[PDB]
């Protein structure tokens, strides 16, 4: 005869959710936890309180030196991170090279606060012309020049030896930039500088640099065969930078004060500003996520989940779901 | 009706592992609190501990190189890919390996629960071959709940049970 | 003759897990198709999935450095060795860990198969302690094949079985 | 009385094959799968259709410039990968240095198709001698020179200023190589070049190089104290390279066209050609293998199994085999 | 007294897994040599093999960089941290994963040992539900030691055992 | 009636020892094995037989050149590894730069045995003064100079051209160091060297270096605006180094013989000597340990356990311990 009963058994449900095993794939399960974040707002946002420097169509060179097509950036002070396009169009308007460029951008990725200051006012050049200008560094149709550096040229008909110094009395580090012009021939040289065998020499506690123009025939870039090579250093507090020249000097007017260092980055993105906030930013969009992983872009900044290249990371929690 | 041997019960909801009692005063499912909770504090801890061993992990950072630093640009690239590839492997494999250590953990928790009652009852019941037991005695909604929380007085029902067993070989 | 408790059978060949039936019409081994195939689709999938998680893995590339780039030559070297050493560890350990998850998978598949029939038979048979069962009734080469594919009508042989059991306590 | 029986049991065989476990080694098993490839044909083979450049006893420098002991390689065009010996003997016959050598070999590891062309024929040198030659760059007993570069020296008794250009009208990149000679003393200088204070200047859109000979007393290499330092660049299409010199110029005659880029490599092996085909090549031999791993050499090229340093990787498939 | 179902025995010391025999000539614990040693050669081998797969592992080396090599100084740093972080993960996880494969190895070794005797005795004894067995016959300190080393003659005690079983259903 | 019994059961004890699991933490266990070494003697010890070079307050530059405040190290020969403080105070007493400094320290990390020898005795300078000296390189109040290099200056009132060589007849490699002085002005130059347009040229089989002083106005370091830049190479056996100069030469007197190479290191530690022995040394202390792991400092030297950043690594051996 039928008696009383007890059974032992387990949970089921209407659960389509699957997970994976080394030995078995697409195991229908009652409960699963996905641990991979696969969506971003597709936007370049603020990072916490602070707003990014979108250089747009300029490059770090252009901004710092003052390519005329980059005037927007003439007085930036505080950012969170820098967005620079892959191939920005406005770098060095006057064709040439930027010395230790990458080591500078890398240095900028540790800075988030600049204060542009004035160390050598144009007024100082009481015996030289400060209106050297070119069609390559041209603004509104009319030829111009880098906003932060001055093309010193001959006044009346002499270029008297230059011997000028600036003392870093502030208690922050100072980024200074100078340059030098490579003329095409000895005729073009004296037409601009009078003097014929020239040098630019910069000196600090650490720096001991001598530069000499190189006359040589080069191909035309932006119509020009001339060249301007630029250089930089860090002037520590209570230290003096010393420029001496007898021609071809591209003098600094402004020097950037390093007020706040801090973890930052230079991102490479075609995107524009997005007017939004986040705590985790990738070059292709920001992240709002509690997930422990993500897969959108490896190059993140801020408190973020860990990047993996997975399409799917889902953990089993419940039991095999028998239909 | 039927136990774990032939599928799972949509009827139980209060837990992962449990019983169904068919007697004279009524039917119904009822989860085993002890083992179910034990499987919550466990799986949860498994999760958090996966996150925390991943809390320390490589972070890719962009570096620029010029036209004459192709050798280190390429070194940098192989390095950052290398670690990315290593951690993608470590995660996909940790998940796969512990998924398996999870389904088996369920498959053993059930069988241990079946054995928990099979040990409690013995000859006072007959195991039906489907994850169910048929009592040789009457089990009020008080003997059932006795079995579940592991508090089952065997000699108390021993006699009635024995007699009904040899009636079947009378 | 003897079951799994004292070794394995060179006699069976059509599979990994199976039975031997000794009755009145004849002996012979016969694999359990269901569980054996289940252990083929599994182990195979295990293999392919080991290969595929290794399908993405670091690739060493040669780089030349001059006499004054010893620091980066040495960095490059420690880096390429580092990843080589990491992936050699990941492979040797994945193999070792899953070898173990494999032998146990076999050791459990057998015991689950023993339990599959022990649940089907119960008192209609007596488990001999060696992985074998002795039927209390007659099992034609049709009751044997009934047990194997899991289709075993218990009450049908119930009576004959019961009577032969108390003869042994007559 | 004896009744009918059924048993539960498992497979055995005559299987000597073992596998390993964290907890237990040398476990005799019925079936095992080895996943490690431990044998190579010991040969340097073609890679798919394409055949490798075995430089034999030359180095990339020797080949490119044309060390006379490397004439075999004067007109190579298409390869799959480059084999260069560890210490090749014929690099720069005339003692000297190759500027950014490694960055060039690295660039070559991304090229698999050259087309040597002629940019400045010796005929152009209608006012200079082009027969500068040395015993270090000597061929059959008699002193010779690099096949691709010309030792311009004084004609009659003058070295008139050189000012020559080449325009890259082709639609491929161009590899150009020049050089400069460092004389031992001012006497030796004017005996060769007449002029006394000299320079070599090369100019493109990007390049802006000025070179100056360095008279100094050095140790004798191959009997010589003189030195020749060489240099390179990439001339982009529709760009012009410009050489100016008044002495010590080692002019390019030939420039290499970069017709096809592609994944390649420079392997280091003592081995010679092997006249065979493969899809996976290591510095010590090729691989024909379906295995997912190998252990012969880490530095492979082509679709290959993954390198591990293991002596043994074998997976268990069957069951423990009870004898 | 009680077996494994309700805790472990401070009384046994000569091993990890064992028995207690309560009969007419005396009590006392006694470890099962075979399974215990089997769990020594195993756990030990597990240790050494953890060390040896770690015997090959990345070694950090210091490198100096100047003021204008910040990019490679930072690359070097991310690289040496990266491998340090990878191997710290591999160790903490290997230990955690094999700790679990160890406690379960103990939890199975016991149950396999219980099943080793439950298979040896069958109806010559009654399993008490607490990891203990009550003999239906007399088991001299010679039948006990027979059970332990797996040498248990079943038919020899079969008869006495049977008769005492139906006395209980007399 | 009560019958005979057998039970199956397992071990317990009074064991407080815990271990961890992915799924469960602080599991009380009977037996555990800790595999992490968490203690060091906090001392800088010998490494096997051999004793370390503790540079104390000097830097590798100071030691090698002979900053007067580093005389202790004038005749070191054999070490095991080098300890150098983070910011040592006595490097280059005369302000200036050390060329390829890091590549030298890296080279030193492969050397453990020097033999200082004498290649150019002061006696050779029979026509120049060798008593150039400065207040920055000052010893006991009185101005001195680097012990291993000689400040050649004008004798009577001439600086005749220098042309001196040294031949490496030994069968070991040789480390040679020279330098050059950058004067502040043309007046200061001729006051010291007489000659006005100067050079230093060094030549070997491989080296071909020309140096030229840079007059420029720099900031004052240690009261001075002058600068001395130093340089190095390796002179292979049976090769000759050749110095030519007409002013500003800082000649080597001593050259270091490389008698034994070998795996070594340069450690950075504030600690002093410890007068003890070990087979495993970290920058913060040595290790005596059989453990397979440690966590004190990643930068170890010698046969050591493997560094992990773990606070705890403990393996389960026994069983869960039921109280
Ligand atoms: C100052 C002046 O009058 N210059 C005249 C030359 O410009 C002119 O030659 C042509 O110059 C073109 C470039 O002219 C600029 C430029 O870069 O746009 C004009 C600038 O004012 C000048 N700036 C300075 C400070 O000198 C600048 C400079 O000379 C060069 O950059 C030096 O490399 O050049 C362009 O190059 C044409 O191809 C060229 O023919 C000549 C022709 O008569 O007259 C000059 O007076
Ligand atoms: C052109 C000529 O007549 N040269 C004679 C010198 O060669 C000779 O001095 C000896 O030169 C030996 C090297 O001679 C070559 C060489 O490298 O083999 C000969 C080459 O034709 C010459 N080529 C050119 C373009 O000038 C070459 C060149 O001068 C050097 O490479 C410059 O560094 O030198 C070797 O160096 C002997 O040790 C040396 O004595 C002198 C002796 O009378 O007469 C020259 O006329
Ligand atoms: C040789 C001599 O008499 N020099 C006198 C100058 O020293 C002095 O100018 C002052 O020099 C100070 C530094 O003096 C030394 C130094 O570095 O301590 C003195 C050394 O003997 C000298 N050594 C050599 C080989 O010339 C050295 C050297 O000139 C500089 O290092 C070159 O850079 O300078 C300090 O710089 C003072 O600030 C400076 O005014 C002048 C003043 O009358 O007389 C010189 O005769
Ligand atoms: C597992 O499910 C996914 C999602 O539907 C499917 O794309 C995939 O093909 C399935 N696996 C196999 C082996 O087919
Ligand atoms: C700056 O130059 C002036 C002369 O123009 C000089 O007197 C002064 O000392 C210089 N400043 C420093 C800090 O040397
Ligand atoms: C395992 O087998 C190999 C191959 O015969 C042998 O060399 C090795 O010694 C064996 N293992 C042990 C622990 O002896
Ligand atoms: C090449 O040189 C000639 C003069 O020798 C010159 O006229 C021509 O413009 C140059 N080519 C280019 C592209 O500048
Ligand atoms: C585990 O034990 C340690 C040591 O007493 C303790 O600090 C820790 O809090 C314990 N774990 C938890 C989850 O509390
Ligand atoms: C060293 O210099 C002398 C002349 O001062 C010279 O004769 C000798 O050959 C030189 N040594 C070598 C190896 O050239």
């Amino acid at each position: 005869d039928p008696g009383d009963q007890i059974c032992v058994g387990y949970h089921a449900n209407n659960s389509t959710e699957q997970v994976d095993t080394i030995m078995e794939k697409n195991i229908t399960v009652t409960h699963a936890q996905d641990i991979l974040e696969k969506t971003h707002n597709g936007k370049l946002c603020n990072l916490n309180g602070v707003k990014p420097l979108i250089l747009k169509d300029c490059s770090v060179a252009g901004w710092l030196l003052g390519n005329p097509m980059c005037d927007e950036f003439l007085n930036v002070s505080e950012w969170s991170y820098i967005v620079e396009k892959a191939s920005p169009a406005n770098g060095l308007c006057y064709p040439g090279d930027f010395n230790d460029y990458e080591e500078l951008k890398h240095l900028l990725s540790r800075i988030n606060h600049f204060e542009k200051i004035k160390i050598i006012p144009k007024s100082y050049w009481s015996n030289h012309e400060t209106s050297g200008v070119s069609s390559a560094c041209s603004y509104l149709e009319n030829p111009s020049f880098f906003r932060n550096v001055v093309w010193l040229t001959k006044k009346d008909n002499t270029y008297p030896p230059i011997k000028v110094n600036y003392t870093n009395a502030n208690q922050k580090d100072l980024l200074v930039l100078w340059g030098i012009h490579h003329p095409n021939n000895e005729a073009e040289q004296k037409m601009i500088y009078q003097n014929l065998n020239t040098y630019v020499s910069v000196g600090t506690s650490t720096l001991n640099q001598r530069l000499v123009p190189k006359i040589a025939t080069r191909s035309k870039v932006k119509g020009l065969s001339g060249r301007m090579d630029f250089f930089w250093t860090i002037l520590k507090p209570n230290d003096t930078i010393n420029f001496d020249s007898n021609g071809n000097f591209i003098a600094p007017e402004y020097a950037y004060k390093i007020v706040k260092k801090g973890d930052s980055a230079i991102m490479k993105s075609e995107l524009e500003y997005g007017n939004c906030n986040t705590k985790c930013q990738t070059p292709i969009g920001a992240i709002n996520s509690s997930m422990p992983f993500h897969n959108i872009h490896p190059l993140t900044i801020g408190e973020c989940p860990k990047y993996v290249k997975s399409n799917r990371l889902v953990l089993a929690t419940g039991l095999r779901n028998a239909p | 009706i039927a136990g774990f041997i032939e599928g799972g019960w949509q009827g139980m909801v209060d837990g992962w592992y449990g019983y169904h009692h068919s007697n004279e005063q009524g039917s119904g499912y009822a989860a085993d609190k002890e083992s179910t909770q034990k499987a919550i504090d466990g799986i949860t801890n498994k999760i958090n501990s996966i996150i925390d061993k991943m809390n320390t992990q490589f972070e890719a950072v962009g570096r620029e190189f010029n036209n004459l630093e192709r050798r280190i640009e390429n070194l940098n690239k192989k390095m950052e890919d290398g670690f990315l590839d290593v951690w993608t492997y470590n995660a996909e494999l940790l998940v796969l390996m512990e998924n398996e250590r999870t389904l088996d953990f369920h498959d053993s928790n059930v069988k241990n629960l079946y054995e928990k009652v099979r040990l409690q009852l013995r000859d006072n019941a007959k195991e039906l071959g489907n994850g169910c037991f048929e009592f040789y005695h009457k089990c009020d909604n008080e003997c059932m709940e006795s079995v579940k929380n592991g508090t089952y007085d065997y000699p108390q029902y021993s006699e009635e049970a024995r007699l009904n067993r040899e009636e079947i070989s009378g």
